[PDB]
């Protein structure tokens, strides 16, 4: 994928988005921003530049399936790539997510391995 | 219900 593409990071902990920018840094992504919640990103997602959002599910003011929803109604915004990244794999959550448009799910805690397969995933696709 | 990464894996990734 274009090495210059923009990510966006959000989950609450800083330790997690820490994580997340260095594996991405690790596949030569080094063009990435950060948000705290669904709100915060969706703020810097509607200012424009995004190619790939990376979120966490259960976030204050703004859930990753609200963020997951708003997303994918947005006019320019409707098919930008959302990988969920959480600690959360109960079935109804995982269905919802996949009805709602998510392009992956990742439970934490994950290897560097397994997130980096399935980002390259998605790229695919 | 709880899904492995693998059930996952066969349905969002």
């Amino acid at each position: 994928a274009d090495k210059e593409l923009k990510f966006l990071v959000v989950d609450k902990f800083s330790t997690m988005r820490r994580i997340v920018r260095n594996l991405l840094k690790e596949l030569g992504f080094n063009n990435v921003e950060e948000a705290e919640d669904g709100v915060d990103a969706l703020n810097k997602l509607q200012a424009g530049g995004y190619g790939f959002v990376i979120s966490d599910w259960n976030m204050p003011n703004m859930d990753g399936l609200e963020l997951l929803k708003t997303i994918r109604a947005d006019g320019a915004m409707s098919a930008l790539p959302v990988l969920m990244v959480t600690a959360e794999a109960k079935k109804e959550n995982i269905i919802a997510a996949a009805q709602a448009g998510a392009s992956g799910w990742v439970v934490k805690p994950f290897t560097a391995a397994t997130l980096e397969e399935k980002l390259n995933k998605i790229f695919e696709k | 219900s709880i899904l492995s990464q693998a059930e996952i894996d066969a349905l969002l990734n």
